[PDB]
RNA sequence: GACCGAUAGUGAACCAGUACCGUGAGGGAAAGGUGAAAAGCACCCCGGAAGGGGAGUGAAAGAGAUCCUGAAACCGUGUGCCUACAAGUAGUCAGAGCCCGUUAACGGGUGAUGGCGUGCCUUUUGUAGAAUGAACCGGCGAGUUACGAUCUCGUGCAAGGUU
RNA sequence: UAUCCUUGGGAGUCAGACUGCGAGUGAUAUCCGUAGUCGAAAGGGAAACAGCCCAGACCGCCAGCUAAGGUCCCAAAG
RNA sequence: AACAGUGGUAGGAGAGCGUUCUAAGGGCUGUGAAGCCAGACCGGAAGGACUGGUGGAGCGCUUAGAAGUGAGAAUGCCGGU
């Protein structure tokens, strides 16, 4: 008879900079933190993660030629509608959306996954408004 | 003689419908679909009664992994050290005590580290 | 059965290919198999019957349920007299009376009592003696039964 | 509480229920005024049933008017008449002339 | 076209959501009439807020 | 606060509580002693390598019974194979009185 | 009578070879039960009437004329728990919160979330099938009897057995 | 190592499927011999996938060790 | 006790549960039987009790015997919806 968790938890606040770090090697760790696997009170059917704030999200890095070859597709459900964007445009025009997509693809599907995703805050530049929550710096262990 | 055959079918059919109480819609009123569903739930329970045994070991392993990584060790290294630092037979369920009393778990990790190096 | 029910004889009328309105599955159709007149009776070898009657006679003697009396005589056919005679002995349950030849007075006097049956020595049988509890038999009937068997 | 019931009135259910949904739980005078203003078939029948219930309450149990509310009101189904309508190419169709029971129970608020 | 399958009770009840009547327009009794309709006559004597007609 | 091994499983016990375990083959009323004590907690901590030396846990028995009935039913589609049976697993209830380190 | 008991038993327990169908020969149904006794609801109220509420008879009126008992399908009224960001052979295992309190039992109802999960029968080498069948509920509906042949088991007698 | 014979009582089945291994074809774009599995077999791995790989379900447990296959996140483990 | 075993279609073998009728003994009902309704009880399965409501006059237990012997499917039949 182990112990589950039910609403008697606390969520901390962490700030991670994305200067220099590669895309996946940071997104994986951030997703693991978000799901709450870093604490001994883990529970599959209850949200136990934390809040993750990312700063300097426009200085991300990719290895190889991916910066000109990785292509993001989307479909508009109309015939012949298939929109494409190169990674360079995604980086120089919507830097936060690329990070959001990369992290979101790494989270479980369903209601709990989509409710988990709501704890992620991504900011271009080196300034965030979350001051009253007293964020604590957290380096990437991996 | 002639056996009319009444009062027997109703008694047997009514017991099937009593186990189907709580099902959605016509599955709890009509006899045929109720019998079909009660049979299907028969082996859904047998399958799950053995999955349950291998679905808590995973939870214990995950919690122990997190607790050990809070100390600098990993799960595999901690388990090897425990298996080698004597044995201290301890089911993952009873090594889940990291949640309740974290101090003792640190003592066990310290012993495993001491033997591991 | 199917061929004795009045009616039928023609096709009734994508429905099921009905053949007659008296088929076994219809509402008022014929009966498949079911009862038929016959007789339940067989016979056993004679020695088996003799052994059976001997055994049922000896079983009563085993537990002193056989009361043999010198002679039975009733001047008048009165049920009260028969009841008094039965009460004189220790007979309270159904009893079987066996007499040599045939006595009309005794037969007509014990006829109405619920549990008493009167037979001659020639009419003894296994079921009658195995049914009633106490067997009263005249000594002459004892001798004749011994002679027969 | 006073009860009034009408049995086997020649009106199909699911048509009397529409009107009955309007007057459930309301005051007696308001209910009568509502029933007098809706142009439907079941309104004259339900009004008569309601007034019979009112009269029973006033007379038999010695209750008071201007204080009663419609505590209970419902419509149930009853025996059905079956008829046949001829159709094209020598076929027949079935018609169900349905009947209903109407019950109203009033009580002091 | 014929229905492919029967419809359950839940779907029927959900379809009948908007199939209901409306509470009529309630106004004052004209010339002590009986609770007449808006812009119309009294039931008693065909009165218009006391202006009897017909 | 002691970790004991019984019935091919391990449990954690502190004095005053009640536990259900596998059949001990002990008539209700006598006292059983568990010998396999793995861990001892509270103030000083003792960790025996296979077992803690010289540790016995005392308990008394008051009920031996069977759990709620479980009906096991299995079948195979289209091959006409059914099977049904029932089960009630026995158990023994005991309360601890002395950890006795 | 180790025969039936109203879908059974004659087609027919009831105004049955009737109603109905066909030019005609001919085919051919469905339909039993108030109470021991009519003592079958005088009288009052709403209502055009039908139908109700009182009073009364009666052991029972929830036995009031298709009237003993009154199951399931189907139709409703009230309420405890859940439900308007959610993808579903809807069940099973784990599980918070809320409401109760039993043939006292390691209790009952509901259920946010997580894992798994392509109905039943028939047939085929092989079916989730886009291969067949069933709208749902209830009743009826399929390995018997007679005479012969051979084998197993049981009992009686035994170089004899048996009508 | 425990299977084998004879007699007697009952059957069902009657020219199946796929995958490896050795010979002969359409046009090596079906044939025979041999072994396995499914048919009559659930569980784990090949994303889903009767015939491929591991392995044979009397029932219960919130105990442990391994096979094929694996250890960044979906998803347990470098 | 100690060992060993318990997937399974067509099939072969064995042991059992229920329904109506008959024979003997034993006994329950107007202080409420058969039937119907509800429940958190008992057996390894087919199944069997115990309480409460309705019902208003017939039913069951032990041992044997005889069968018009157990229904989810036949584009099954009849009826109701």
């Amino acid at each position: 008879t182990p112990m589950a968790n039910a609403s008697t938890i606390e969520r901390k606040w962490l700030v991670v900079d994305a200067a220099g770090k590669t895309l996946g090697r940071l997104s994986s760790e951030v997703a693991a933190i978000l799901r709450g696997k870093h604490k001994p009170t883990y529970t599959p059917h209850v949200d136990t993660g934390d809040h993750v704030i990312i700063i300097n999200a426009e200085k991300i890095e990719l290895t190889g030629k991916k910066l000109t070859d990785k292509i993001y597709y989307r479909h508009t459900q109309h015939p012949g509608g298939l929109k494409s964007r190169t990674a360079l445009e995604m980086r120089t025009n919507y830097p936060e959306k690329m990070l959001e997509l990369a992290i979101k693809g790494m989270l479980p599907k369903g209601s709990l996954g989509r409710q988990m995703f709501k704890k992620l805050n991504v900011y271009r530049g080196s300034e965030h408004p979350h001051e009253a929550q007293k964020p604590e710096v957290y380096e990437l262990r991996g | 003689p002639r056996v009319k055959g009444g009062t027997v079918t109703r008694k047997r059919r009514k017991k099937v419908l009593k186990l189907a109480k709580g099902y959605f819609g016509s599955k709890h009123t009509l006899y045929k679909v109720a019998n079909q569903q009660v049979m299907k739930s028969g082996n859904y329970a047998f399958r799950d009664r053995r999955q349950k045994k291998r679905d808590f070991r995973k939870l214990w392993i995950t919690r122990i992994n997190a607790a050990a990584r809070m100390n600098g060790l990993s799960y595999s290294r901690l388990m090897h050290g425990l298996k080698l630092s004597g044995i201290e037979v301890n089911r993952k369920m009873l090594a889940d005590l990291a949640v309740n009393d974290l101090t003792a778990f640190n003592q066990l990790a310290d012993a495993a580290k001491a033997q591991l190096n | 059965n199917r061929s004795e029910v009045r009616g039928g004889g023609r096709k009734p009328w994508g429905r099921a290919r009905q053949g007659s309105i008296r088929s076994p599955q219809w509402r008022g159709g014929g009966v498949v198999f079911g009862p038929t007149p016959r007789s339940y009776s067989y016979k056993l070898p004679k020695k088996v019957r003799r052994l059976a009657i001997k055994s049922v006679l000896s079983s009563k003697v085993i537990d002193n349920n056989i009361i043999v009396l010198e002679d039975l005589t009733l001047d008048t056919a009165k049920t009260k007299e028969m009841a008094a005679i039965l009460k004189g002995l220790s007979v309270e349950k159904k009893a079987l009376i066996v007499t040599a030849d045939a006595n009309e007075a005794v037969a007509l006097s014990a006829r109405n009592i619920p549990g008493v049956t009167v037979v001659e020595a020639n009419g003894i049988n296994v079921l009658d003696v195995v049914n009633h509890e106490k067997l009263l038999i005249t000594k002459a009937a004892v001798e004749k039964v011994e002679e027969v068997l | 509480q006073a009860k009034a019931v009408a049995r086997t009135v020649r009106i199909a259910p699911r048509k009397a229920r529409l009107v009955m949904d309007l007057i459930r739980g309301k005051q007696v005078g308001e209910a009568v005024s509502i029933l007098n203003l809706t142009p439907r078939a079941a309104s004259p029948i339900i009004e008569k049933v309601l007034k019979s219930a009112i009269a029973n309450a006033e007379h038999n149990y010695e209750m008071d008017a201007n204080n009663l509310v419609i505590s209970q009101a419902f419509v149930d189904e009853g025996p059905t008449l079956k008829r046949f309508r001829p159709r094209a190419m020598g076929r027949a169709s079935q018609i169900n002339k349905r009947t209903s029971h109407i019950t109203i129970v009033v009580s002091e608020k | 076209a014929v229905p492919f399958r029967r419809t359950s009770k839940m779907k029927k009840r959900l379809r009948r959501t908007h199939f209901k009547l409306n509470v009529p327009g309630m106004t004052e009794c004209p010339s002590c009439g009986e609770m007449k309709l808006s812009h119309r006559v009294c039931k008693a004597c065909g009165s218009y807020n006391g202006k009897d007609i017909n | 606060y002691a970790i004991i091994k019984t019935g091919g499983k391990q449990i954690k016990v502190e004095e005053g509580q009640t536990v259900y375990i596998e059949k001990l083959a002990a008539e209700a009323g006598e006292t059983v002693t568990f010998e396999d004590v793995l861990f001892v907690g509270g103030d000083n901590v003792k960790v025996g390598n296979p077992t803690v030396e010289g540790a016995t846990v005392t308990a008394k028995v008051e009920k031996q019974g069977r759990a709620k009935k479980i009906t096991v039913f299995r079948y195979k589609p289209k091959k006409n194979v059914h099977k049904k049976q029932g089960h009630r697993q026995p158990y023994t209830k005991v309360t601890i009185e002395k950890i006795n380190a």
